[PDB]
């Protein structure tokens, strides 16, 4: 009993760190022009 | 120009923060990586 | 789950006898607009089982390998008229009408297992490409070990069809509700035919009226819970495992 | 999804019922404005597809190396008419029309691989200059190993035609909706017609009115989930090391 | 990306049917017009090709050591008119004309190098001094290493040209736009045209409430996404360093 | 950056067309109040040119020791009337016109160093007092080492002439704009020439409601971002010490 709740539990546990959107950036519509999109991509100063 | 102070008109982007369960994590299979085999390594930090 | 269509008039005389439909100026008693009644009560009853649904479903696809393309409609179905274009493979099921499909939900095979429905990069999934047709990859086939497919939908009745003969009766008709959403249904029918009529202050208004005590009723039956709702309880203790 | 135009006109006369389109002020019958109200209807069946999917497509297009950009037009469809100037290489698929092509969503190729729509920098970019244009860099013939593509795509029912002689029936027209659209349609319609008409302070309101409830009910729709939604479950769990 | 004129006009009949425009008051058929109309849907093409991108355009310039403006006009272009004082460099690109150019995006070279644009004391950095030139540094020619470039820009369409003679069909110009657009057009010209007439308290009132229904549909096609969209995935990992 | 008057004044028929400045009544035809139309459209472009940069002038000063104050008047440049009193230095740029400096912006020396402007206590710092001159200390000459500067400034376009016989034509004159801020240009000349005039109370606010839409559109040009926007990008590592 004790060796299938610790894997259940270590399951879940890794479930929920891999199924999240780590990584991921999300930008909100109509906050940055297309100039300004591309300049913010690119890694230089920016204007929203 | 007058509504705009700078501590919100400018923004420099920086690192984000880690979140505190990623360092469990890690620590979690270290650990239990040690007691299977059996040989602690003095690792997981400094060698001394 | 029936009504005769004698007692729907004879109650909406009681919420349209303001107006043309259902009286004459002297001696109220019913005209003959009782068609254009009738097309207006379908269109009530289709708009409570999208409301609510009160019904639901069930075929029985035989499958045939190396089909992509599996349509359900009226000319499929067995039983049903046979197109000789198209292999009859609907074999078992509700008889199939021009409104009768407004979501499919399940989909169990002959084995008992439960497949995948709209949902991308799953095992197994099935995809609707038009709300009425189901697409089958061929991987399915690759691991299917199914012969035959049964599908869940969520229904809407067929109407009665009138007919200029049947204008001697129109009472043998059956409306296919439960009453409580008839209650509701009187509601819905009368703002819709009070609409379009009236130029005075306080008789412009009846059909916004009857709209929000459509609404207001709707909620009550909600909130009175008398339709059918499944809730699900998993076992998620036979995987292996949790326990 | 097909519904009889004959059907759709009687409803409407319920409320179009106050103005010219439909009703002689004596014995209220069907004019012969039905070319309009066909070229409005028309309409509103396409605005109802731009808000809800209701339909998605697909093609499979032969490459040709070095091409640089792939129109999806009717001249180049298989089956349609072969323009001498260009070579038809959309060789499978729905027949494409007019207005077909809402919105590209997906490229497959041959292997099974997926590549990437308008994701700048990423490893083999697939971009759209117009809409309906496929622009293909020479890195894509340099590491592509397909042969041929796939694309799906969002879209839209080409209507029937009409015709002079066809003003004998107009009612073996069949608009292409389930019948949940046909009841917002409805609302549709009756605002656009309505609009223009009317000067008394009650009656200078029915076309806002009807554009209120026509917003209300797309909305009851898309909260009873009436309409296609496919939600995505990844493995991330073959890659390779997540395990 | 077109549409007959002819549908154009045939729907916007039903939203002009209470002005000049389109109707004489008995028999309400298309008056000649025409010309003022085709302006005004000029100008609404061009609105729509300013708030949404749908288009994008290529050029490609062959440079030559010493200069300092490269101005980007229909007299320097391949295949335009070769007038003599000026020398044609700009060899390859879609036929420019008088508002092609709405903003200059990207700028690469020959060996695949991405130059910066207006990002004052970036290494190699092209300035624009009057929105369609490009003015290039004496640095540049000592540190270039290419002999070409290559320019991508936002495009609006050039309209087509009506003529007197024309004046017979009207009906075979093809607006450049997809359907969607189309719906939101519709409105914009309402509006326009509604504006400058009537009296009365809520005829006076039309072009405001078209502008706002002009909106609301923009703000609708943004939700729904049914523009292009270039979103930026950068590498970073093979600068060498970030792995 | 170029627009034909003549298509200029048919637009502005569709929103003057209430009032004198374009109608007969009868068979509505543009007048010959074609001067004052002119006149206010001169002083659009130049409000237009204030709100947004859309272009920039460049000069070249040659220094004479000794010297105090360096006006920048057009009687000072190459090219123009040579008046007696005054030494020609300004030998290059854009002809100088009435109003072509909005702002001086930038001064940059034969050295390829960048003086300051207007910034107190610093080293070599140039001082305007009337918005048009240059004022350089004798510490400059002190320590200057360049016999040249390089001035940078926001421009405004120099408007046309008409004259009495050019009354024939006037549709070759050519404004000075993007498409863009012509449909802007628009709103602000019906707003100026529609303000004076009205007694009734739907018609005595046109002119406000057409300033509020010309301050709407210029907010939407700036959220689009259809002007140029130099953004800085120093080095800050090579002085020698942050690395």
């Amino acid at each position: 009993d004790n060796q299938r709740i610790i894997g259940a539990v270590t399951r879940g546990m890794i479930d929920t760190m891999a199924r999240s959107a780590n990584g991921q950036v999300g930008v909100m519509k109509g906050a940055l022009d297309v100039t300004n999109r591309r300049r913010f991509d690119r890694g230089e100063n920016y204007e929203f | 120009n007058p509504g705009a102070d700078p501590r919100a008109a400018v923004h420099m982007h920086t690192f984000p923060e880690i979140p505190q369960s990623a360092q469990y994590m890690i620590n979690l299979q270290q650990a239990e990586a040690e007691s299977m085999t059996g040989v602690k390594a003095f690792n997981a930090g400094i060698s001394g | 789950t029936i009504q005769l269509k004698q007692v729907i008039d004879l109650l909406a005389e009681g919420e349209l006898s303001n107006i043309k439909y259902v009286n004459i100026d002297t001696g109220a008693l019913v005209l003959e607009r009782v068609p254009s009644l009738i097309r207006a009560i379908n269109l009530g009853v289709l708009d409570l089982h999208k409301r609510f649904l009160l019904k639901e479903g069930m075929l029985k696809i035989q499958l045939e390998e190396g089909r992509r393309l599996y349509p359900l409609r009226p000319a499929y179905q067995v039983g049903q008229k046979p197109k000789p274009g198209v292999p009859q493979f609907i074999t078992e099921g509700n008889k199939l009408g021009r409104q009768s499909i407004l979501k499919i939900e399940k989909i169990i095979g002959d084995n008992g297992v439960e497949y995948y429905l709209n949902d991308t990069w799953q095992p197994l999934n099935i995809t609707t490409p038009e709300f009425d047709v189901l697409e089958i990859s061929d991987e399915f086939y690759c691991h299917s070990s199914s012969k035959t497919l049964e599908v869940r939908y969520r229904r809407a009745p067929t109407p009665m069809k009138i007919c200029v003969d049947n204008l001697d009766s129109w009472g043998c008709i059956d409306i296919d509700l439960p009453y409580t959403h008839l209650q509701a249904l009187l509601y819905f029918v009368a703002s819709r035919c009070q609409t379009p009529i009236g130029f005075m202050e306080n008789t412009a208004q009846e059909g916004f009226n009857f709209s929000q005590k459509y609404e207001a009723e709707c909620a009550n039956l909600d909130a009175q819970n008398l339709r059918i709702d499944p809730v699900g309880n998993q076992d998620r203790f036979t995987r292996g495992g949790w326990v």
